[PDB]
């Protein structure tokens, strides 16, 4: 359920960003939770 | 207004109207308004609503 831009290995998929650039990754513990989705429901995201 | 399919777009097959209609809503309290900048409706967020 959950979409984001970049992964690299260190960390999987990223959650956001702070102000002076700088991916934001997610914990592996607690993140990324299961109940993330989409508050729209259109734009099945993909292919980019 | 008048449409059609990509297939043949010279004859028209699906058609349509257009409406000045005074929409209201007197009991949405209308939770999950998405962002929108300032601009009038339409944006693919604000479809949802």
């Amino acid at each position: 359920p959950f979409i984001g831009t970049n992964i690299n290995k260190d960390n999987g998929i990223q959650i956001g960003t702070d102000t002076t650039n700088q991916p934001i990754y997610a914990d592996k513990t607690y993140q990324p939770e299961p109940q993330v989705g989409q508050t729209q429901w259109n734009s099945e995201v993909g292919a980019a | 207004q008048f449409f059609a399919l990509p297939s043949t777009p010279n004859e028209p097959k699906a058609v349509l109207y257009a409406e000045n209609v005074s929409i209201e809503a007197p009991d949405t309290h209308l939770v999950y308004k998405p962002d929108v900048a300032q601009g009038t409706i339409s944006s693919a967020d604000l479809l949802t609503q």
